[PDB]
């Protein structure tokens, strides 16, 4: 299922050093359509990152810009990869604010995924 | 495995 939103970077978040300092980098989400896209950012290591926004709604015809903040360090060894995050996105449906229930309701060929790579230079 | 960012 293709993702209706432009994403910028699309493919890899780059970070750039002191990592003894947090490290803030753009990712910028664009909605094209006529209609409101609803967004979630995951990842594979959340107590490595503030996300901010971390998740909404992007009107029509809108862009986002949302921060991705490498924190210097946390205290879970056994998270598998620092790496990796996903955009899933979502149209919202006509008469509805309660985002909490749609993505619970939705069905797999509703939901737009894409995944990123985080690269630490 | 992904889990909901937080901020």
């Amino acid at each position: 299922v293709e993702q209706v939103l432009s994403l910028e970077p699309q493919h890899e978040l780059k970070f750039r050093g002191p990592f003894t300092d947090v490290v803030t980098t753009n990712l910028k989400l664009g909605n094209p359509t006529d209609r409101n896209v609803c967004f979630k950012v995951k990842t594979t290591v959340p107590r490595r990152y503030c996300v901010r926004p971390n998740s909404g709604v992007i009107d029509a015809g809108a862009s986002l810009n949302v921060s991705v903040m490498l924190q210097p360090f946390d205290y879970d060894p056994n998270e598998k990869s620092k790496h990796k995050f996903m955009v899933q996105s979502m149209f919202a449906p006509p008469d509805t604010s309660d985002m909490e229930a749609v993505w619970k309701e939705a069905k797999p060929e509703d939901l737009m995924d894409s995944k990123l790579r985080c690269v630490f230079e | 495995s992904f889990f909901s960012a937080t901020e």
